[PDB]
């Protein structure tokens, strides 16, 4: 009956019925007093910006101006907006992202799979992720080193040729056509295309990936190729995010000596933690977020799994100074605009989708920089400690999974 | 009595023998003829009528003597071991397996003759039962006074016939793991850097860059230039980061060694990519947190960071007291009691050798081969496989004791048994007063004193006891901190270590039926020892999984054994690298950033040092010459998949073939 999430190194899986994030937050502000609790100072600046506007002050019920406490519904709105950042019904998300990343890695590692037993299920590929990630990292790193910046190489990632005029995720003409070259600067398209994974791409410069995707997905659906629709972008973006997270998290262990004053025992009480190895950090996340959560809901995407990194990406892209409108050719809070749009139903669906896609584009733009720097974990940790009170990696995992990190000020 | 019909009930035999003499004496008194104890024991082959009454007196005396000496031997063995408490706990063996080989029985007697605790005079006779035997001056049968002390120690005597091993031939089934190879590659380079640092430091790197002329310097200068430019770049990386509790000062050579030990990827990185390409990535990728974590590792083992992230960890010697792991594995009182039986008192305790015999016989052959290729000792370097040491040392043990015969004028002992021959055991150990006082020690003599990490690993595997093995690089800061490389660490959470516990076969009955020598008391006692040992090994005593072992690389000898103390504190060290030989000025790079370098390749061959310096500004080389760190971090040991053909015990569990080289 209950689902199990056991990502924590020092704690077994937590047993919950539904709404894991919601139930966790509710226990947070019910079991323990949140008066001395404080989130990052960027949360406090968002608090000031929400209070100064009276309508959204009443909507969000921000009574006091000086204290660092944040209302529970405000955190719920932050988390749910971060969830909705990616999820799309434009294609009604017939093909969720994680599957796209699995396919894109599958076609590259098909040569690697020939040595071992050939898999025929997505869950088998998910179980081979600890085995598939090393070779993928080696190849992406060697191709990064081979990069000479032939095309515009301010930051190596993806989507550095999208037309500034187009502001929607999905191409307008039925989702098929594309502006030629939109993905030329995708570093991994330069990787796979050299390896022959994706033999043909319109606007660039059979397709065993397409055949495999059809073959494994026809049984479960009871198929969209790389050139067919937007399926192209989602998989690349989510797999790049996954590789960035793997490199950042496995750079350091979680048993580092604790320096902060934030513990899950202080959160849920001594009784809850009392009631409830030593391998790579993702191996604890795999059979809790990757397999059983997929079984419970296959349609779930990357943003729902890891909402914490969205704020870091948004802040990093803000620091870079780039804006979605300009694209190298005013408002500095891309998080709250979608909140305002969702708060009232008078906002048009077209305008809501427009602003949501603008926020999304800003989100992957921020994602690119963390993986484009020679010091990904360094920049992530330095920014997160300052803007979210992320004192430890033991705290960084909690923040990235849950999207928040409460802490008594002790200041 | 020969059919073992009554079993282990020595008592009922005792009273029926007493009653037998009572009826005997009744009849003797009735006849009116005195009993004579000078007669010889009756012979079943000889006619019964010719045999006299006194012959039957002496025969009954022989039977009683045998039975009470058996009972007393059982009592002494019960008193000498705490594993069994009371006699009725041992069950009677069954006489269903009834095979007697006279040649095999004689060979078993001869081999067991050399097991006597002191040198003794033995003499061969025919028992009251009509079978040839050998007895001491007191009349002790060899199978009773002398015991092998172990079921495997008695199996091995009868095992050595012709070819060294036949079970391996029946199974019909040279591989080095990546972890040991990488450890050797790193450690040899680190110690070479430390030893000859004055010469490498004086090498002048500036001309090579300033001239922009390549490959002029000789082939041997490849290595020196590579290594000095290597840790020079390490120092340049260190310099920039520190711009953004005790204070520790490390010399330049020591920082070279530390950074080279932390990631084996840097040495391959310098050769693979140019210095100008590497310098920004090299500076940014390194940092302060993990270096402080490594240098401040205390009260925590195995180290917090996974093998992929960290390769070496430092230890402070004063905090960690001295443990004696010999008592845990071999020097234990029970093991020493089991190994106490030896040809002479001057022989050392055989607990270590018996533990190695247990490892050879019980554990699968492939695991033993891989562990031997990993931890091959210098003294055993001449031998190839694991059983070779056991066979050679047993051959030496046979060679210590010899044979000389001397006659005895009296054909009979006072007991009356006919003495066919008398055998004298010479004490042939080289302990005679030659006045030289100097001699070359044998393999056993150097073997017993020297301890190896292989010994600790075998003990850990057999007893199910954790252990952490750490390669010693050097002692630093006037011994304040110790360089320890990550080599082997045991934890119950590791899948291979929990699997190898059940991989071994604790069923030791084959060692019982395969060496039947028509001795029921010894067979029952050996069965007792086997079941008690199985119970002991099935439940391993846990000590919170904190044993640590330090061993040398060149000679494979244990250096230090440690233990974490209870109280802990954060060191909060401040690492300051002293600068006495600074860096050459940067060129044409100050006043798009270069791509990062991959830190994902640990070299396996040494030929890279012979290669050319990197040009300023092959895939097969990357795949073969260096190996990925992620598969390096994963557990090397695995199990072979089941097939239609039944795999052997050693073929069932095998090291993963992809990572290792065959």
């Amino acid at each position: 009956v209950p689902s199990y999430f056991g990502i924590t190194q020092n704690d077994p899986f937590i047993r919950f019925h539904t709404d894991f994030r919601g139930e966790v937050v509710n226990t947070m502000f019910e079991n323990a007093s949140t008066w001395t609790f404080s989130f990052g100072i960027w949360y406090y600046r968002l608090k000031r910006g929400l209070y100064t506007q009276p309508r959204w002050k009443r909507v969000y019920h921000l009574a006091q101006m000086d204290n660092f406490s944040i209302s529970q519904e405000l955190l719920l709105g932050v988390v749910n907006a971060l969830e909705n950042v990616t999820v799309y019904p434009t294609y009604d998300c017939v093909l969720s992202d994680l599957e796209a990343a699995a396919c894109l890695l599958a076609a590259y590692g098909h040569a690697l799979w020939e040595g071992r037993d050939p898999p025929d299920s997505v869950a088998t590929v998910l179980g081979e992720l600890p085995q598939l990630l090393p070779r993928l990292a080696d190849d992406v790193s060697r191709e990064i080193a081979a990069w000479e910046g032939p095309v515009a190489a301010g930051n190596n990632y993806y989507a550095y040729r999208d037309s500034p005029d187009l502001r929607y995720y999905m191409p307008l003409s039925g989702g098929r056509h594309y502006h030629p070259g939109t993905f030329d600067r995708h570093v991994l398209v330069r990787l796979f295309h050299k390896r022959g994974v994706i033999q043909h791409l319109p606007g660039y410069g059979d397709d065993v990936l397409s055949l495999w995707s059809r073959r494994l997905l026809v049984g479960k659906l009871g198929p969209v190729f790389v050139h067919e629709q937007q399926y192209l972008r989602s998989g690349l973006t989510c797999l790049a995010g996954l590789l960035l997270l793997w490199k950042v998290t496995n750079a350091d262990s979680v048993f580092a000596p604790r320096t902060g004053k934030f513990t899950l025992a202080d959160l849920l009480g001594s009784d809850a933690v009392a009631g409830g190895g030593r391998v790579r950090n993702f191996e604890f996340l795999v059979r809790y977020y990757i397999g059983p959560w997929y079984a419970r809901d296959p349609a779930v995407t990357l943003s729902q799994l890891f909402p914490g990194l969205a704020l870091l990406a948004v802040t990093e892209s803000v620091r870079s100074g780039w804006d979605p409108s300009r694209r190298e050719d005013s408002k500095s809070n891309p998080v709250a605009d979608y909140m305002f749009a969702q708060s009232s139903k008078q906002y048009g669906d077209l305008r809501r989708l427009e602003v949501h896609d603008a926020l999304l584009f800003h989100y992957e733009h921020g994602l690119g920089r963390l993986l484009s720097v020679t010091l990904p974990r360094h920049r992530v940790s330095t920014l997160g400690s300052s803007l979210f009170n992320v004192n430890d990696i033991y705290e960084l995992l909690y923040f990235l999974v849950l999207g928040f990190l409460p802490s008594v000020a002790v200041l | 009595i020969q059919t073992f019909s009554y079993g282990l009930d020595f008592r009922s035999q005792l009273e029926k023998i007493r009653d037998l003499r009572t009826r005997f004496a009744e009849l003797a008194k009735r006849r009116g003829t005195r009993l004579s104890n000078e007669g010889v024991l009756p012979n079943p082959r000889k006619p019964q009528a010719t045999t006299s009454l006194g012959a039957f007196t002496r025969g009954l005396n022989a039977l009683e003597r045998h039975v009470q000496l058996g009972h007393q031997y059982l009592l002494n063995k019960l008193n000498g071991s705490s594993l069994v408490y009371r006699l009725e706990d041992i069950p009677s063996v069954l006489p269903a397996t009834h095979e007697t080989d006279p040649a095999l029985i004689m060979r078993d007697r001869l081999r067991r003759l050399c097991f006597a605790r002191h040198h003794d005079t033995f003499l061969e006779v025919v028992d009251v039962f009509g079978m040839r035997q050998i007895v001491t001056q007191a009349g002790e049968p060899i199978h009773l006074v002398t015991d092998y002390g172990n079921v495997a120690f008695k199996y091995l005597a009868l095992r050595d016939d012709g070819r060294p091993l036949a079970w391996r031939r029946r199974c019909s089934g040279n591989v080095v793991t990546t972890r040991y190879k990488a450890i050797t590659v790193a450690v040899a380079v680190c110690q070479t850097l430390r030893t000859f640092w004055p010469q490498i430091s004086q090498y002048d790197l500036r001309p090579y860059l300033t001239q922009h002329q390549s490959h002029t310097h000789p082939a041997e200068t490849h290595t020196l230039h590579n290594l000095k430019l290597f840790c020079y770049l390490v120092s340049t990386a260190w310099h920039q980061r520190i711009d953004t509790g005790t204070v520790l000062r490390l010399s330049l050579q020591e920082f070279c060694v530390l950074i080279a030990a932390l990631y084996p990827e840097y040495i391959y990185t310098v050769l693979k990519y140019p210095v100008q390409m590497s310098l920004p990535s090299l500076t940014a990728h390194l940092h302060q947190d993990v270096i402080h974590a490594v240098v401040n590792n205390t009260h925590k083992m195995p180290p917090d960071h996974l093998p992929e992230q960290v390769k070496a960890f430092c230890i402070t010697p004063t905090q960690w007291p001295a443990m004696q792991l010999n008592k845990l594995f071999w020097e234990n009182k029970l093991v020493q009691q089991l190994c106490q039986v030896g040809p002479q008192k001057s022989t050392p305790p055989l607990g270590k050798l018996w533990l190695y015999a247990m490892a050879t016989l019980v554990f699968p052959q492939d695991m033993l081969q891989c562990l031997w290729l990993e931890l091959k000792p210098q003294y055993a370097e001449t031998y190839a496989s694991v059983s070779e040491l056991v066979q050679t040392l047993f051959q030496i043990f046979t060679q210590q004791c010899e044979m000389v015969t001397e006659g005895y004028t009296q054909p009979q002992l006072p007991t009356g048994e006919p003495v066919l021959q008398m055998i004298r055991v010479p004490r042939q150990d080289t302990t005679t007063t030659d006045t030289n006082t100097t001699t070359e020690p044998g393999l056993l003599d150097v073997f017993i004193q020297t301890e190896t990490a292989l010994d600790y690993a075998l003990g850990s595997w057999l007893f199910g006891i954790p252990v952490c093995l750490g390669v010693h690089v050097a002692d630093l800061l006037k011994g304040q901190r110790i360089l320890v490389a990550r080599h082997l660490e045991y934890t119950s959470r590791d899948r291979d270590f929990l699997r190898i516990q059940r991989s071994r076969d604790l069923n030791l009955s084959q060692l019982l039926q395969d060496t039947w020598t028509e001795t029921p008391l010894e067979h029952c006692w050996l069965q007792a020892q086997i079941r008690r040992l199985r119970d002991y090994l099935r439940f391993p005593t846990r000590l919170e999984f904190i044993p640590l072992v330090i061993y040398n690389a060149q000679d494979h000898t244990v250096v230090r054994v440690l233990r974490p103390p209870s109280t802990f504190e954060q060191d909060h060290s401040r690492l300051v690298l002293d600068e006495a030989f600074p860096t050459f000025p940067l060129y044409d790079q100050d006043d798009a950033p270069t791509p990062p370098v991959p830190f994902n390749r640990v070299p396996v061959n040494i030929q890279f040092l012979r290669e050319n310096p990197p040009p300023i500004a092959d895939t097969s080389r990357t795949a073969d010459s260096a190996l990925v760190s992620t598969a390096f971090g994963g557990s090397v040991f695995q199990e072979n998949r089941l097939g239609e053909t039944p795999l052997c015990r050693d073929e069932l569990v095998a090291v993963a073939p992809g990572a290792a080289s065959t």
